[PDB]
């Protein structure tokens, strides 16, 4: 079994009050990943909010670098399928019983040679956190997580304990929703997480800069400039990102147009700049001009 | 890791006699480079024993 | 420059003066670091003492 | 992964080491002897 | 070649040739790429080809591959070569003096005995349990920093308490799981003398 | 070296040296007082017993022969360092006695601050109270004047006060502390007084036949308070040169009088440092911390 | 189904060791099919 | 070449003890030099007086070949080790077994004692070594990593503390407290069955049918070869005076100089009357504590005792 | 006194940097007189940002050492048109302006950000394939690479 200093989970799962209270039990239960005994630390999430507990081996955690309670990545905080693909990451973790046990054993052996600072392996050589991941990343603590279940009594009427229904006495979700039944093991294996496919559809429909037809359209219109900008500042936005050939800063329409010297350089600057090239705070729009 | 009791005394003597042989020469005084026919020097050893016993 | 202490070594036996302890390092910050990859952590996700 | 099984033979027994005394042959006299 | 200093105005060198023997023109408003320079390239798996501090090809890396600086890995001929010693009075031929020896005795004895007594208490199994030690107070510095989480504080100080083990509780988990043995170590190098093939005569002998 | 000391059941609140610097006194919650050899291997020999509440202040004489100790259990107590056994139980103190101060080289007497609302004078010989100045509130810190004719006190009104032993009314009140007064210390000049306060600002004054009547001279930044509100204590150097402080950050604060720079903000600690003792002869420091141990730094 | 090591073969490389890499360009290398 | 080696006198056979009923496989000397102890493949442990060679006593506990015995410097204990997978602790004040260390999985090929602490090292055919706590019979460490029978093991107080030579033809120096292999020496071509440590020189030798090798502590660096003895080498044993005895398995035993590596004597004894000539072979050698006598334990059931020759000089025995 | 191309034949291979005194005379004199002083022997690369920057040149090798020809540090010699727009930008970096010391940085790619915070002083007119090789190598979490790389010979152009 394992031995820990404290858990690994996001802020959402981690809590709000400055003084957190969690009780420890050594060899408390079985990591559904490492399959073996782990330590269990149990944290009081919030006022009348469900007490959580550590739910994966610390090595089972340092493997993929995710939350040992919240289950989402610790840098971004999106489904592991997503975060992996956002690094273009492709892990070979084995699945069958004997294969998985052998894998876990040698994995713990190889992780024993670590210093306890960062996940092992490609988890660093994929650390180019793409603005796709940055943008799909949630901003504030979605602290609805520590609300209880649907008090099945209180769903049929029965929850006769007064207000102490152990569970949120609301309308139960229609399990026809794909966001309902995601087997914890599959969510950990990155195996067909419908919430992850939802994040894929969202990060596919989310706005990105468009490509034009002919290669000789190397003029790029940046809409929404304002009169705090300089031509050298538009340059320093798009200058070492390649070479620029010219720039027209339209002050009668508050825009710009970078004629480039490298098409792929133009693509780099503009596509990375789509609505987010924020120098001195003005939302410019990177497109390929007429 | 079970002890050697009274019924495994002969069986164990032979495990260890023929292990010792295989250590002893058929892998530390070879120079039969190929594949040292240890499986056949052990067959001699068992027939040498039968012939001793039968005189 | 005189005696400064290696900021990554936390077992340091010589009694450092103010600057001899907390002299700041020359250069820029690593942009390749997620905030987690910039922060000082004894554990994987954040230091505990 | 330390089991709770057990043995009659691993019960505590002979828990003090007899150290070789002064008269028997201590490593001191061996330090001396010719 | 590269136009002179003060006379390098006007041209932008795009093929690495206009670098001559090399060089970037900082005042020339382009990304300069003299001799493969500038380009972040494909992330390929060749590990760092190091060179010794005399300019050689240190295959000691390929030997010590994925191993710490503790491992002694003899793969140089200068290890094969017979040293000569003729002084029964050299430093080389002298053991550590008994002060270091008594130090290492005390350290060995200590760590030994602690691990002993844990494995011995394993053969207690009826632990006449000692009670739960004093409470843990730990200061946690999250790497996640931000005004919104922890409602705006840069540290959390946490109370760990040890939860009771129920005495009448059987073992909890199936310990006896069998798998093959893990892959060994980085193989050592075979530092052998030159081996001779035998005559076919000898072979038949 | 590092020379971290341990052996205490709880936090160490009060620590000082022999006025020789021969044997060492430390104590805290544990309701007894640990003593050590400062030198050698920092050896731990004797422990005074008895004091029911946390021993809120240890105080030597200035030669090093008798031991006064104000404990929260309504009492001050005198003890013989020769023995470790109590010479007097200065009782009568109606509530938590925080502070004690025995007069140095004057006749035998102590001025005591407590959690009652009084400053009390007592004699070692009579088991009797000499005076009592009720300002209105509990008295947290008391240090004499070097003539032993004024009593300096720091309480809850941020207004540092001094009584005339003979005229018995509020002789000197000086103000400028941003919050409550937590530590007073008379330098070896006999003249300058040093005061810490949780308000992050610590002050120096000079109690003379003449001081400018607004005598806030030197001010030091760095001391911390937190939701703990533990006791804060400071000292001068034996040479009146280095300002020694502890605080609730786990940083021991070493400044100078002269350039008032940070000479050291030393880490190493796990607990909030509750008292710093300077050695009367050596560049030796003992940091009594709430991590239930001590440090002995050489500088 | 109850086959505890049967599918270790058609599914995954049963007990896998990745070929250790040395001093050369291995990533863009890849192979054609059957 | 090298300096010129010291001239050592020769050794001459002077006693031949006969009482065993099978190969004699291990031999050891008391601390105080009154008696030596032999353990044989007739399963007995005999205890002989070293002055006269009379047998004082014979202990019978084992179930098979005793393959190694040793006697504790610090406690009145003899430790025996056998092919029945068992390691026994004889207490010499009742002459009785009091302690037994269970846990190996095949014959235990050899055994050694730590001189400062009370721990035991044993090497066996399951290709591991083990460190037992003498007093609570518990395995504190299982030195694994060889890939064949671990023919021999020696322990010392300096560092590294444990040296095991095996039948996969490699040597390993182990860190005890860590309990894992520091250095791996793969210089020998055939199985390594004997290794020895110099009493005062932070050096150690390791023998195999190829040639003896000398090496330097603590990182195991080559020093020199020693060649000439081309036979399976069962024992190496080094004097205080730089005498190095290498006893082989086809009977022959050569004597060398530890320092220069010069083989100055070659002894070929004759087998006890009724033996075949293929029943000549030496399994154990031991210098007495005066380092004056040299005992050997033979494959023809004899103990041959050699003494130092007092009437020879550099001009009787020229050095080459 | 402006050593045109200053040679730092490093352990893995040579480097040579041409500093434009017209663009950066002061740190040009610093680097010329410094390489001629040879106090650089033993500088381990104090930072490796793969494909972005290579930085070294500290007698400390931790990041808190380094002193100049003028005391501890001098001001920047800042340029209008010189940028870090590409690899081989040789500019001594600052943790705060007017504090440029002994540590030297050598770019690996367009670094137009530290422009205006670093006076770009010249370029490595030799050793740029080697610079790519160096910027490839594996570094620990603290940019002092797992390879202890130092310069063999530090000297000016004649």
């Amino acid at each position: 079994w394992e031995d820990a200093d404290f858990p690994i989970l996001c802020q959402t799962c981690l809590g709000e009050n400055p003084y957190i209270r969690m009780t420890k039990e050594k060899y408390g239960k079985e990591c559904k990943i490492c399959a073996r005994p782990f330590t269990v630390f149990r944290w009081c999430p919030g006022v009348r909010m469900r007490f959580k507990k550590t739910e994966v081996c610390q090595t089972c955690s340092k493997l993929k670098n995710v939350c040992q309670t919240c289950l989402l990545d610790l840098e971004y905080g999106l489904p592991i399928q997503v975060r992996d693909a956002g690094l273009s990451f492709k892990d070979d973790m084995p699945k069958s019983d004997v294969n998985k046990e052998y894998y876990t054993q040698n994995m713990e052996r190889e992780i024993s040679n670590s210093d306890g600072t960062r996940p092992v392996g490609m988890l660093g050589k994929a650390t180019s956190t793409s603005d796709m991941l940055l943008k799909l990343a949630r901003t504030t603590p979605y602290y609805k997580r520590n609300r209880p279940h649907i008090c099945s009594f209180w769903v049929k009427g029965e929850c006769k304990r007064g207000e102490e229904c152990p569970y949120r006495h609301e309308k139960p979700t229609d399990p026809d929703d794909p966001l309902a039944d995601q087997n914890i093991k599959d969510r950990y294996y990155g195996i067909n997480d419908p919430v992850a496919d939802k994040l894929l559809k969202r990060a596919s429909t989310m706005p990105r800069l468009d490509p034009p037809e002919d290669k000789t359209i190397t003029t790029l219109y940046v809409g929404g400039l304002g009169d705090t900008i300089t031509e050298t500042d538009l340059r320093n936005h798009f200058y070492q990102f390649g070479e620029i050939r010219t720039i027209t800063v339209v002050q009668r329409q508050q825009c710009a147009f970078i004629q480039f010297a490298t098409r792929q350089a133009a693509e780099v600057a503009a596509e990375k700049s789509f609505n987010k090239l924020i120098v001195n705070g003005r939302r410019l729009n990177v497109k390929w001009g007429r | 890791a079970k002890t050697v009791t009274k019924q495994r005394v002969e069986s164990h003597f032979d495990l260890e006699l023929r292990a010792a042989v295989m250590h002893d020469i058929l892998d530390m005084m070879p120079e039969g480079i190929k594949q040292n026919k240890a499986r056949t020097i052990l067959q001699h050893l068992s027939e040498a024993w039968r012939c001793w016993k039968a005189n | 420059t005189g005696v400064h202490l290696d900021p990554a070594v936390k077992e340091v036996q010589y009694n450092p003066t103010y600057e001899t302890m907390f002299a700041p390092e020359f250069g820029p910050e690593n942009p390749f670091r997620t905030q987690q990859m910039a922060a000082p952590r004894n554990m994987l996700s954040g230091y505990a003492e | 992964q330390l089991s709770k099984q057990y043995s009659s033979r691993d019960l505590p027994s002979h828990t003090k080491i007899k150290y070789r005394q002064t008269t028997q042959d201590a490593p001191e006299e061996v330090r001396n002897r010719d | 070649e590269p136009p002179p200093y003060g006379y390098r105005k006007g041209w932008i060198p795009r093929l690495l040739e206009d670098f001559g023997d090399g060089g970037a023109f900082p005042e020339i408003h382009v990304a300069q790429y003299p001799l493969d320079m500038g380009r972040k390239k494909k992330m390929s798996n060749a590990l760092a080809i190091q060179v010794d501090s005399e300019g050689k090809i240190k295959y000691d890396a390929i030997a010590r591959q994925g191993q710490s600086k503790d491992k002694v890995i003899y793969s140089k001929y200068t290890d094969l070569v017979p040293k000569e010693v003729m002084n029964a009075d050299d430093p080389d031929l002298q053991r550590p003096d008994e002060e270091a020896i008594k130090e290492i005795t005390e350290k060995t004895r200590v760590a030994l005995e602690k691990s002993v007594s844990q494995k011995v208490a394993a053969a207690m199994p009826v632990r006449a349990a000692d009670k739960l030690a004093p409470a843990q107070y730990i200061r946690y510095t999250p790497s996640q920093q931000g005004v919104a989480f922890n409602s705006g504080a840069k540290q959390r100080v946490i109370r760990m308490v040890e939860m009771q083990k129920d005495p009448m509780e059987p073992p909890r988990f199936k310990i006896n799981k069998k798998i093959p043995r893990g892959p060994p170590s980085p193989p050592a190098p075979v530092m052998h003398s030159p081996s001779r093939k035998m005559t076919v005569k000898e072979q038949q002998e | 070296p590092i020379m971290l000391l341990s052996g205490h059941e709880g936090e160490v609140y009060c620590c000082k040296f022999h006025p020789n610097g021969s044997t060492l006194a430390s104590a805290g919650f544990d309701r007894l007082i640990l003593l050590w050899n400062v030198y050698g291997d920092c050896d731990n020999y004797a422990t005074l017993k008895g004091h029911s509440g946390a021993v809120m202040e240890l105080h030597y004489n200035t030669d090093g022969s008798m031991l006064f100790s104000a404990s929260t259990d309504k009492t001050v107590a005198v003890w013989d360092s020769e023995t470790g056994e109590r010479v007097k139980r200065l009782k009568g103190h109606t509530s938590f006695v925080n502070s004690c101060y025995p007069a140095r080289r004057g006749p035998q007497l102590v001025c005591t601050g407590s959690d009652d609302g009084t400053v009390k004078l007592w004699d070692i010989r009579k088991k009797a109270a000499i005076q009592t100045f009720q300002n209105t509130y509990q008295v947290l810190a008391v240090t004499f004047n070097d003539t032993s004719d004024q009593i300096i006190s720091g309480g809850i009104d941020n207004d540092i006060k001094v009584w005339d032993l003979r005229q018995n009314k509020l002789t000197y009140t000086m103000r400028g502390h941003a919050d409550s007064v937590t530590g007073l210390s008379l330098s070896s000049e006999g003249s300058y007084l040093l005061s810490n306060a949780m308000d992050n600002t610590v002050r120096v004054w000079d109690v003379r036949p003449f001081a400018p009547k607004e005598r806030c001279v030197k001010i030091f930044q760095g001391n911390v308070h937190n939701f703990e509100k533990n006791l804060l204590r400071c000292s001068w150097s034996p040479d009146g040169s280095k300002i020694a402080a502890g605080s609730a950050d786990r940083f021991v604060y070493v400044w100078d009088t002269t350039s008032r720079r940070i000479l050291y903000k030393l880490p190493g600690h796990a607990g909030s440092i509750n008292e710093v003792a300077f050695h009367p002869d050596e560049p030796i420091i003992i940091s009594a911390s709430s991590d239930k141990r001590l440090y002995m730094g050489e500088i | 189904r109850k086959r505890k090591r049967g599918v270790d073969y058609n599914a995954e490389i049963p007990f896998e060791k990745k070929p250790a890499l040395g001093f050369y360009d291995t990533s863009e290398e890849n192979y054609q099919a059957l | 070449t090298m300096p010129k080696p010291q001239w050592h006198p020769p050794w001459k056979l002077y006693r031949v003890i006969s009482g065993h009923l099978g190969w004699v496989r291990c031999i050891a000397v008391e601390p105080g030099n009154q008696w030596f102890v032999t353990g044989s493949a007739d399963r007995t442990i005999k205890i002989w007086d070293l002055a006269s060679g009379k047998l004082k006593l014979s202990l019978t506990g084992h179930i098979s070949t005793v393959r190694g015995v040793i006697v504790s410097t610090r406690s009145p204990y003899l430790f025996s080790c056998g092919e029945d997978k068992q390691v026994k602790c004889w207490d010499l004040e009742y002459n009785k077994v009091i302690r037994h260390y269970h846990g190996h999985l095949s014959a235990v090929y050899g055994l050694d004692l730590h001189p400062t602490i009370d721990v035991l090292v044993t090497c066996s055919r399951d290709s591991t070594a083990r460190i037992w706590d003498v007093r609570t019979k518990a395995s504190v460490h299982t030195l694994s990593g060889h890939t064949n029978a671990v023919a021999t093991v020696r322990c010392q107080a300096a560092e590294p503390q444990i040296i095991t030579g095996s039948h996969d033809t490699t040597i390993r120096l182990w860190d005890l407290v860590a309990g894992k292999t520091r250095v791996t020496l793969t210089n020998h071509k055939k199985s390594v069955r004997a290794v020895v440590l110099h009493p005062r020189h932070y050096t150690f030798a390791s023998g195999s049918p190829d040639n003896i090798k000398q090496w330097k502590f603590p990182d195991g660096s080559f020093i020199q070869n020693l060649s000439g003895h081309n036979a399976i080498i069962n024992t190496l044993t080094v004097n205080s005076d730089g005498v190095l005895v290498s006893g082989a398995d086809n009977g022959t035993m050569h004597l060398w100089d530890w320092r220069t590596g010069y083989n100055f004597q070659r002894v070929h004894a004759a087998v006890q009357p009724g033996s075949l000539d293929s029943e000549s072979g030496i399994f154990a050698c031991a210098f007495d504590q005066s380092e004056s006598r040299l005992l050997t334990a033979e494959a023809d059931k004899t103990i041959k005792v050699y003494r130092e020759d007092d009437t020879a000089t550099e001009e009787t025995h020229p050095v080459s | 006194w402006q050593p045109p191309n200053v040679y730092l034949e490093t352990s893995m291979g040579i480097i040579v940097l041409e500093l434009y005194w017209k663009h950066a005379p002061k740190t040009c004199k610093n680097f010329a007189e410094l390489a001629r002083r040879g106090y650089y022997n033993g500088t381990k690369f104090h930072r490796i940002i793969k494909d972005f920057m290579i930085q070294g040149g500290d007698p400390t090798g931790t990041g808190r050492g380094g002193a100049s020809i003028y005391g501890k540090q001098f001001e920047d010699e800042l340029h209008p048109d010189l940028k870090f727009t590409g690899a081989g930008i040789l500019a001594m970096a600052n943790a705060g302006p007017d504090t440029n010391g002994s540590q030297f940085f050598v770019t690996l790619a367009p670094t137009q950000w530290l422009d205006g915070k670093h006076t770009i002083f010249g370029r490595v007119c030799q050793g740029i394939g080697m610079v790519n090789r160096v910027g490839m190598v594996e570094t620990n979490s603290q940019d002092r690479p797992v390879d202890d790389v130092k310069i063999i010979k530090a000297y000016p152009s004649g």
